[PDB]
């Protein structure tokens, strides 16, 4: 389990901690609807 | 792959205010979609992604809409660079896949084609392949149907088709089609003639020369 909000860095610029150009949040929100597709919709998985 | 058509295969319009392109997708998107434009010559930008945020470094004036199976892209403000064909692809769900593509054309006023006949060359007989161009000149808008007539008679599948890109100072297109005959096959037919049929045009225009200019 990684749970690093650490901006990602995609370039050979330092990220300097600010999600500039070539550096991205690491976590990116999930949207869900009623109206969305099956395949977008949410399934809640266990695994055991 | 899912299915994604552009409703729009081609639209012409002045370089003005106006422009709207349409994408319709079978399977819902829920607005996961992005829209390229590909300069001819040149490889293709981004636009917009996800239909809704604009891209960085792309003007104020090209916007994005619609959720789902409708996508809508409208340009509020369109200058001649704007100008391009432009692709939406779907990233959904994989694979991702891409549209047709719309290109959008100048408006220009209607004009009736420029029809010119060529025989083939004498060089060319030598050969024994004979090649008969009929070319088109300023004609708009772009969409056209070059029919060959050998003694009257309709040929289908022996022509080739070539299209320039439209012309920057007049906004015209000009095409060429071309029937390739073998040296007996041309022997055999006397007249060779080529019927167009444009918007421009009142009446089918057909142009025809006789073998060995009788």
């Amino acid at each position: 389990r990684d749970i690093s909000t650490e901006i990602y860095q995609a370039g050979n610029k330092p990220c300097n901690g600010v999600a500039g150009f070539n550096c991205y949040f690491p976590l990116r929100s999930y949207s869900f609807r009623p109206t969305y597709g099956v395949g977008h919709q949410p399934y809640r998985v266990v695994v055991l | 792959e899912i299915v994604l058509t552009q409703s729009p295969g081609t639209l012409s319009l002045s370089p003005g205010e106006r422009a709207s392109l349409s994408c319709r997708a079978s399977q819902s998107l829920s607005t996961y979609l992005a829209w390229y434009q590909q300069k001819p010559g040149q490889a293709p930008r981004l636009l917009i992604f996800g239909a809704s945020s604009r891209a960085s470094g792309i003007p104020d004036r090209f916007s994005g809409g619609g959720s789902g199976t409708d996508f809508t892209l409208t340009i509020s403000r369109l200058e001649p660079e704007d100008f391009a064909v432009y692709y939406c692809q779907q990233y959904g769900s994989s694979p991702r896949t891409f549209g047709q593509g719309t290109k959008v054309e100048i408006k220009r006023t209607v004009a009736a084609p420029s029809v010119f006949i060529f025989p083939p060359s004498d060089e060319q007989l030598k050969s024994g392949t004979a090649s008969v161009v009929c070319l088109l000149n300023n004609f708009y808008p772009r969409e056209a149907k070059v029919q060959w007539k050998v003694d009257n008679a309709l040929q289908s599948g022996n022509s080739q088709e070539s299209v320039t890109e439209q012309d920057s100072k007049d906004s015209t297109y000009s095409l060429s089609s071309t029937l390739t005959l073998s040296k007996a096959d041309y022997e055999k037919h006397k007249v060779y003639a080529c019927e167009v049929t444009h918007q421009g045009l009142s009446s089918p225009v057909t142009k025809s020369f006789n073998r060995g200019e009788c």
